């Protein structure tokens, strides 16, 4: 359908005192592709990044309004805002629209601000949140990046074996997607660092 | 539709001036906030025994962690609490949490304001003292008509209210647990307020780790024993 | 809809001026000393703290002093009532334009946008003028370190040092003998708004508590915005207080 | 009007070790929200050495194996053998074809040993094109059996890493583990495990235990 | 799907992509589609894979039945007209089948083309699938029909890979495949991706 | 909404509100402008005080296209608004015509909108008064100011602000056809007709000039000093 | 989608399964459904899930205030006019179906809302996918005004039956008792899917990875 | 179908499009400029639908002239682009869509040189090349073999002429003349307009 | 419907048939397609003949408000942009009006097109109706911009009659305006038979 003209990936799993989340590079419009430096992941701020896949002319539109009601937000707040507080706004600005509504499966994953906690989630064209304690995905290909992180997951992993985890459900999963590839870029939130990485990926 | 409120050639508002004198003059109203909790001790007086002290409470919740209190006109403080309790929901309907009282001060002042500029309304004639529960931290806050909200660990509002301050000044300082928390808010209420006092004659309620909460008759009259 | 209740705030005085808008500036006139200073290093922005009381909280951030977006911050002074709406407002333009144009906003557009919005409500609308100055610092692409000042009447412009509120042409006259343009840093501009707070202020015992200060430069590519805690500033008093006497 | 198809669910999975080769599929039959049963297995055995999977359309799938194994009749009472595994693939393509204009809506996947004691994967398309290859899946969860075995069976995107080929130890726990994962995420896929290993000693039949959600 | 064949002076030279997918997902990647009719006669794929695997068969099998009649080795211009008149009868039926016939004859290393409605063409330089147009750029740019042997590796290397890299239906990897005059013979069979890393370096 | 009449008549006819929306134009700082032959000249006092205002953000030399340039006296607030909508209103004409702006169609907005926000319900008169210069085509220039009572008038020299009267008697009386005939004569006229109103002046005075198909030129405080160098 | 309810003497209960899921797949196993609206009267939501989330936000919203405005306890009757006006105000464009239960002044009550906007009091219903599965159940062995014990052991087979009859039906049971004398929430209450566990395990050693670009930032 | 091409050199962008302008089965103007000028250094490919090429990239021209007039500057390439993509998206869901393929070709002091590519649903995504129309599959293929961020201008021009030669022989419209310019450091300078006697 | 228009050195020449038909009934044979705006500026009709009497007038309408404000005859440039605007808006709805402007100004004697969609053209030679592809190649056979004032006639003329020849929609008499410097003018009006009879001997 309309989820299918730009496809993309988006996947976020949860660790045990961090969390990584995973997004191609590709951007192709049906059979053409376009560019390989397209960004799925942009920033909520410290430690708060979000995915976002579909249509790209909703995941860039949506960005802008999502990025209009966090410095509003933050501006007001003297506080960081919390990954479970931003779930919740995604939920109003998708549903606002349920009459016109926007085509995009937005992934949030963080760390909880108060010490260590990782918080993950994902949410529906429908805008429906949904709070995991294991990992989210979402795009086109999503019945093949669960099979992935399904087995590999674990109930603590640290960044060590958490990295090696997602990354290679990324470069498993996303070969088998036609509308997707061309480059994985891994963020790793930790509670004292956060690590960007781009993988090796075949161009295909 | 023209704005009744305007500058003067000092550059005060002149409507809104004669708004705080008329919460000055309202009822004394006294709170603290002390430890893991904040008192509010305020004064229903009637005035005679026909009148019924369970059909109308001043004090009145926002919420399960937030309550308020007032010193001004009756009619305007409805209003203030049917639109600062739809402010609580539709802040629930967007953000599914319980609203922090910053944030909840912050826009229901907001609502002071615009009838400092929109035509054809008066000020609200009410000053608000808002209590609020929020992750571990207690707070008290003071708004009045003109808009502007502040912050204080323990104040008073009402006839007499500078006293009220001053008593607190001297008396209360840091390191009071919520049972001396108010202890201390009845005795600076027993010098604003005049004549004999009775349960009835006060509405206290608080707000701790359970909730803002209000005080039964019953449990009154055993802090009426000193 | 009676027409005596109607005081018809767009007639012109006889010599060609604005009723509601003279007695905005009065207003602001009586607000706390506010000033900033343009720097090469950096913009520093400093201003006092008129509500002083031993039951106080303060628990937020600043007083006067707002953040507008990630390369622009202002202060206030004036009606704290109506610096509520334009602090909402200016972020809110200041968003808008992140809409569009997805890149920080430059100093100028920010304070043109505002100011077109406080002349249109004392040309129509019968509603009264807004009582606030505000002050704006921040940083741009092509300007670089920027200082601006507004008035209610909507009128702006650019400036390297001023003041707005109370003791305002005390601190003006201060900046055309001590600022030295194009020499003077950020370090040593900091050491000189000290210098200007202290004597302007004809209230004794300056402390961490009852002023402010906030720095905003930019620092490997990001801009840096912080406030001094009590501490520095008491670190500066200390400083201060050595130069003075 | 008339419906001639409807989405019966399912998965098949099927994987050619070094002398042996594993074909498994789940019990569950549902069309629609309802189940019908909890037992139907898929899993039919032609020869020996052939074990041939279905998924899709439940009407075709019986239709098709009863004409399946009706050729396989014809050849061994004509030739007086059994068919190879790669003789009954290139068969219903042809077979797949004859109904071109009206094709059969079905899944196939075969697998079994070659004359040389290879495991012999064979995935097959409504259409009837079909390919020779190590692993293949099928049914509703096709999408999500295939990365896996692409990194655990196949040892692709890992860099300096010791290659061992396909143990027939290893090769049932990822089959049987894969659909533990499949059944979680798969409404079409649970209730029981049938797993049918083929080698060179013979067919070897196992049970296995899933969700019942 | 992107499939070439060009002929040159030392024969010709056919290229093609390894991928065929249904929908957004990858059916298999190691398809080889290149079809083998005989010794010295080479076929293709396009469009449906079925239906070439049928009619591709059956043209080997009018190519055999040919050579086991009267043993003159059946010319490529009589191979692509038969395969052209079997698709003119189910014409409108559904049937799409592309593809391109490639082999050396008493006339030359001749290419032809047949499309699913029976056009039958001749040229130097054919290619067909979804990157077709893709494959026509790089092909066309830098060929003259005096290309030696390994300067048409070459050509033909970067014209798969280069094509494939802008399509989502082509991929895999690059098998090419040489005609002479004795026959056709397997060249080399290389992902393209691992081609891309040498050509961005 | 606020809906009710502003603008009323008197027994006179006259409109009070009118009359002290032009008081607040008098009050405005001295602007003046000059047609030459092929270039035109105009030019403001600043009012600059020690170094600290930035130059950047106090000209109010503006241009409406390439062809046209403009400057004002008034309420800096309300020349901002007039601006603008000109400008939008002016390229909204290329929308509709491929040719340029000519100088008088821009101008006949402008006032337009003078002409309405004075007599429109709830709204207010501007108090500003500004000159619209430019080139039409063959490249004959032209000079027209609006009035905040909506009504515009060519002029061949013109000045506005404080003293804007004096000037006009320099220009008047100064103004022949040997005047503006060369680019040397035009600049020194302009120069010269802000020289009586020179109070504390050096570098304050602001410069700007136009040739032809040229855009809109600031001259540098340094050639000012040059060209106020001579002045025998 | 198994949703169901029942009212016994002392009060009623509310039954729901732990999963969702999107027309392919299972989002959530644990994920929960019934939601809070007054201490004594609790909904669950069916059909769509963000339809029936947004509208117990609103309903639940409405109803904090009439609690806070009234200060006495909310009437159960009042629940459902609000949530189909809603329905009524979009022609039934919302998809949410919603079940309401609990206890007031008068007594245990539980009603029942249709997507379309029709409501019925009843003793016992079911709704979502699975609601004939629950409905034939709690048909069958229900008794007028049963023991508090009895009819815990009834609902928890009702919704067992309505996941085991369902594909969209799994998971943990979440049951909420609500009783004159107050409510009580039991999260997980039954479990009949004893295999949780597995036969293997996935472990990946450091520098396994093919990483080309690399960079850090210190916080 | 209208054609579009662009290059980004290292110093340099250098786009091409072609001046035929058909209807019906006829090509009423040969000579039709497809290229508009938002800026000094910015330049602006617009193709699509007849009615809205010209439309809707008028409406761009004035309005990147509304912001370089308010502020005294232009905007700069990532600006432009940015600004574009919202004013196409603001009317995709109205009762007027706008069908168009953009390419944005602008130079600047700091970044250098800068190409976008935007298709008819406004998404932007930057690319050293990118083509419209369907010859864009005959073209952007020969880039991918010899385009490299070090490529000298000079021989960009004749690689250019190559990928446009290919329009001649594969592609089936006629499309004879093709206008080409470039964008550096010392502003727009005009090319020999691509001939075919 | 036969309309054609091209400038060359003495200025525009407009020539267009008469005939109007309806189905298989022709409505009017003397219909006159030249739509008269200002004594130097002329205008034409394509399509549906209301849509093109209603808008023209609209444009007259313009053209004439704009003499009677700035008085500087409005250039057949800005005539041609502010009747594309109009055709915009509603855009969609089933307005249908093909047409050309002609006239000179202080650039020269321009010649402009506008469709139905709103696309604007500039060039030396435009013609558009039903019979616009049989005027093209008559046309462009023998034309240069520096034909003369009586060869440019014998162009207009067979332009026209041969066209129309070939046309079920086209017919009636041959109604040919030149333009000029001060004004177009009325050059002839001929039957199309009675020019067919002098060319056929």
């Amino acid at each position: 359908s309309i989820m299918s003209y730009n496809g993309g990936a988006v996947m976020a799993m949860k660790g045990k005192n961090c969390v990584a989340i995973a997004a191609d590079r590709r951007f192709g419009i049906q059979a053409q592709m376009v560019t390989t430096d397209f960004q799925k992941i942009f920033p909520m701020g410290d430690r708060l990044y979000i995915g976002l896949a579909g249509l790209a002319t909703d995941v860039q539109t949506v960005a802008q309004r999502l990025k209009f009601r966090l410095n509003l937000y933050e501006l007001k707040e003297g506080r960081q805002i919390k990954p479970y507080t931003l779930m919740s706004m995604v939920a109003n600005l998708l549903y606002e629209k349920r009459f016109g509504p926007y085509y995009t499966e937005p992934v949030i994953a963080g760390l909880d601000p108060k010490t260590f906690k990782p918080f993950i989630c994902s949410l529906d064209l429908i805008g429906c949140p949904m709070v995991t304690d294991d990992f989210v995905v979402s795009g086109t290909c999503t019945e093949q990046m669960y099979g992935m992180c399904e087995s590999l997951w674990e109930p603590n992993m640290d960044p060590e074996h958490l990295f090696e985890t997602i990354s290679q459900a990324m470069l498993n999963a996303v070969d088998r997607d036609a509308v997707s590839g061309m480059g994985v870029i891994v963020h790793i939130i930790e509670k004292d660092k956060i690590t960007t990485r781009t993988l090796k990926a075949r161009m295909d | 539709s023209f704005s009744l409120t305007t500058f003067s050639p000092s550059g005060k508002l002149v409507q809104i001036e004669y708004a705080l004198a008329a919460v000055a003059g309202g009822a004394p109203s006294v709170g603290i906030k002390a430890a893991n909790g904040v008192v509010l001790a305020t004064e229903k007086k009637q005035k005679s025994i026909l009148y019924d002290e369970r059909s109308v409470h001043k004090v009145e919740p926002i919420t399960k962690h937030i309550g308020l209190v007032y010193s001004g006109m009756g009619p305007d403080y409805r209003v203030l609490v049917h639109r600062a309790r739809k402010l609580a929901q539709q802040y629930y309907l967007v953000y599914q949490e319980p609203i922090p009282t910053a944030q909840l001060v912050q826009r229901v002042a907001s609502v002071m304001q615009e009838y400092t500029q929109s035509g054809g309304v008066r000020p609200f004639g009410v000053s608000l003292l808002i209590c609020g529960w929020n992750e571990g931290r207690p707070y008290l806050f003071q708004s009045d008509p003109s808009g502007a909200y502040f912050a204080w660990k323990a104040t008073a509002m009402g006839k007499n209210y500078v006293n009220g301050k001053t008593f607190l000044e001297k008396r209360y300082n840091e390191d009071l647990e919520l049972e001396d928390a108010i202890h201390t808010a009845i005795l600076t209420l027993k010098e604003s307020f005049e004549g004999q006092m009775t349960e009835d004659n006060i509405e206290v309620g608080i707000c701790n780790e359970a909730g803002f909460r209000r005080l039964t008759p019953t449990e009154v009259k055993d802090y009426l024993a000193a | 809809m009676s027409r005596r209740y109607d005081s018809r705030t767009t007639i012109f005085s006889p010599e060609g001026r604005l009723y509601q808008v003279e007695y905005a500036m009065e207003a602001i006139g009586h607000a706390g000393t506010c000033l900033g200073i343009l720097a090469n290093d950096g913009v520093l922005l400093a201003a006092e703290r008129r509500n002083i009381h031993k039951l106080l909280d303060e628990v937020f951030f600043s007083e006067k002093i707002y953040k507008l977006n990630e390369d622009m911050a202002c202060s206030v002074a004036g009606i704290t009532s109506d610096a509520n709406v334009l602090t909402n407002e200016l972020r809110l333009i200041a968003q808008r334009y992140l809409l569009q144009y997805q890149e920080p906003i430059p100093c100028e557009q920010l304070v043109t946008a505002l100011c077109d919005i406080k002349q249109a409500y004392t040309q129509f609308g019968g509603k009264r003028p807004f009582g606030v100055s505000l002050l704006y610092i921040g940083w741009d692409k092509h300007y670089g370190f920027q200082l601006y000042q507004s008035d209610p009447s909507g009128n702006y412009g650019g400036w390297k040092a001023t003041c707005i509120g109370n003791n305002s042409a005390a601190a003006v006259s201060m900046l055309k003998q001590d600022y030295k343009e194009g020499e003077m840093t950020l370090k040593s501009a900091l050491a000189l708004a000290i210098k200007v707070l202290n004597k302007t202020m004809d209230v004794s015992k300056l402390s961490a508590e009852k002023v402010e200060i906030a720095t905003l430069t930019r620092e490997n590519g990001k801009t840096v915005i912080r406030v001094l805690k009590q501490k520095e500033v008491e670190q500066l008093i200390k400083k201060h207080e050595e130069e003075e006497a | 009007r008339f419906s001639p198809y409807a989405f019966n669910g399912g998965t098949v999975l099927a994987i050619a070790g070094e002398d042996f080769s594993i074909v498994a599929s789940d019990t569950r039959l549902s069309e629609g929200f309802s189940i019908h049963t909890r037992d139907s297995p898929k899993c039919y055995k032609l020869t020996d050495k052939t074990v041939i999977g279905c998924s899709g359309f439940h009407g075709d799938c019986l239709t098709l194996t009863k004409i399946i194994e009706a050729r396989l009749k014809m050849y061994k009472h004509s030739n007086n053998k059994a068919m190879t595994t790669g003789a009954i693939a290139a068969m219903l393509s042809t077979i797949l074809y004859s109904r071109r204009f009206f094709p059969y809506y079905v899944y196939n996947i075969i697998g079994g040993l070659d004359e040389e004691g290879k495991g012999a994967v064979y995935s097959f398309d409504p259409v009837g094109s079909y390919q020779r290859d190590s692993f293949k899946a099928g049914g509703s969860a096709s999408a999500m059996l295939q990365p896996l075995l692409d990194n655990q069976v196949g040892f692709k995107n890992m860099q300096n890493v010791e290659h061992v080929p396909l143990s027939l130890d290893r090769a049932m726990r990822l089959v049987k583990d894969v659909f533990i994962s499949a059944a979680e995420r798969d409404v079409y896929t649970g209730d029981a495990l049938k797993v049918c290993i083929v080698t060179k000693e013979g067919i070897r039949g196992e049970t296995v235990p899933l969700r019942k959600d | 799907t992107t499939t070439l064949a060009f002929k040159f002076q030392h024969g010709v030279i056919v290229a093609v992509d390894s991928r065929a997918s249904a929908g957004n997902y990858i059916a298999t990647l190691k398809v080889n589609k290149v079809i083998e009719i005989n010794p010295y006669l080479l076929g293709t794929m396009s469009g449906c894979a079925a239906d070439c695997l049928y009619w591709e068969r059956l043209l080997a099998k009018e190519c055999r039945l040919y050579y086991l009649r009267n043993g003159e080795r059946i010319s490529v211009s009589a191979a692509s007209k038969l395969l052209s008149n079997m698709m003119c009868q189910y014409r409108g039926m559904g049937l799409s089948m592309g593809s391109m016939i490639c082999g050396w004859d008493k006339k030359g290393p001749g290419l032809y083309y047949v499309d699913e409605n029976g056009t039958r063409l001749s040229g130097n330089m054919f290619s067909t699938g979804s990157g077709n147009s893709h494959a026509y750029g790089v092909m066309d740019s830098g060929y003259r029909p005096d290309l030696s042997i390994e300067e048409a590796y070459d050509l033909g290397r970067r014209a798969i890979v280069h094509a494939t890299h802008r399509d989502s239906y082509s991929g895999g990897v690059v098998n090419m495949y040489h005609m002479k005059e004795d026959g056709w013979v397997k060249v080399e069979s290389t992902d393209v991706s691992d081609l891309m890393h040498q050509y961005r370096e | 909404s606020y809906d009710r009449a502003i603008t009323v008549f008197s027994p006179d006819g006259h409109l009070f509100q009118v009359e002290y929306a032009q008081e607040a134009v008098k009050k405005g700082s001295t602007a003046v402008g000059v047609r030459g032959k092929d270039i035109v000249v105009l030019g403001v006092e600043k009012k600059s005080v020690a170094k600290l205002q930035d130059e950047r953000t106090v000209r109010k030399i503006c241009a409406l296209d390439d062809n046209v340039c403009m400057a004002f006296a008034g309420l800096t607030a309300d020349a901002r608004i007039v601006i603008n909508r000109a400008r939008v209103e002016c390229q909204s004409h290329r929308l509709t015509v491929e040719d340029p702006v000519t100088v008088e169609y821009i101008t006949r907005y402008i006032a337009s909108l003078k002409q309405r926000y004075t007599q429109s319900n709830g709204r207010r008169p501007f108090g500003i008064s500004a000159l619209i210069v430019g080139f039409d085509f063959d490249g004959t220039p032209r000079l027209y100011q609006t009035d905040p009572s909506g009504t515009y008038h060519a002029w061949k020299a013109n000045a506005i602000g404080r003293g804007a009267k004096s000037v006009r008697e320099f220009l008047e009386k100064n103004y022949t056809d040997e005047a503006i005939e060369t680019d040397d004569l035009t600049i020194k006229l302009v120069i010269k007709a802000l020289l009586e109103v020179v109070q504390s002046g050096g570098k304050n005075i602001e410069l700007a000039v136009m040739r032809r198909d040229q855009p809109l030129k600031i001259l540098n405080p340094e050639e000012i000093e040059k060209y106020v160098a001579e002045i025998e | 989608t198994t949703i169901a309810g029942l009212v016994f003497q002392d009060g009623v209960i509310l039954g729901a399964d732990t999963r969702a899921t999107n027309d392919s797949v299972v989002a959530d196993k644990i994920c929960e459904k019934i939601h809070f609206i007054a201490p004594k009267i609790y909904c669950c939501g069916a059909g769509v899930a963000a339809d029936a989330e947004m509208t117990t936000r609103m309903a639940a919203s409405n109803m904090e205030l009439h609690a806070l405005s009234t200060g006495r306890e909310c009437r159960v009757a009042t629940v459902t006019r609000m949530l189909r006006q809603t329905l009524f105000r979009y022609q039934g464009y919302v998809g949410a179906s919603l079940i309401v239960g609990g206890v007031d002044f008068t007594g245990p009550q539980l009603y029942s809302v249709h997507p379309h906007g029709s409501y019925s009091r009843l003793p016992f219903t079911a709704l979502g996918s699975g609601q004939d599965a629950a409905i034939a159940v709690l048909e069958d062995r229900f008794q007028p005004n049963m023991t508090l014990e009895a009819a815990q052991e009834l609902l928890v087979e009702a919704i067992t039956a309505g996941i085991l009859g369902d594909l969209g039906s799994g998971g943990n049971v979440d049951a909420c008792v609500i009783t004159a004398a107050g409510a009580k929430m039991l999260r997980a209450l039954s479990s009949p899917t004893k295999p949780i566990e597995r036969s293997s395990q996935y472990r990946f050693a450091p520098g396994t990875t093919p990483v080309l670009s690399q960079t850090v930032v210190p916080l | 179908m209208e054609y579009l091409i662009g290059i980004q050199g290292p110093d340099y962008v250098l786009v091409a499009s072609d001046r035929v302008a058909a209807s019906n089965i006829v090509q009423m103007k040969d000579d039709h400029d497809k290229m508009f000028k938002m800026s000094e250094k910015i330049l602006l490919l617009c193709v699509g639908e007849a009615g809205d090429t010209v439309q809707f990239a008028e409406y761009i021209q004035k309005n990147v002239q509304l912001y370089k007039m308010r502020n005294g500057y232009e905007l700069s390439p990532t600006a432009a682009a940015n600004f574009t993509r919202r004013n196409l998206a603001d009317y995709l869901r109205s009762r007027t869509p706008y069908h168009v393929n953009l390419l944005l070709a602008g130079y600047d002091e700091h970044e250098g040189p800068a190409l976008y590519y935007m298709d008819y649903l406004a998404a932007l995504a930057k690319a050293p090349f990118a083509a419209h129309g369907y010859g864009a599959f005959l073209t952007l293929s020969i880039l991918d073999r010899y385009y490299t961020p070090t490529i000298s201008r000079e021989k960009a021009v004749e690689l250019l002429r190559k990928c446009l030669e290919e329009l001649q022989k594969r592609f089936i419209l006629n499309l004879p003349t093709f206008s080409v310019r470039i964008i550096d450091r010392n502003g727009i300078h005009d090319l020999d307009n691509i001939s075919f006697p």
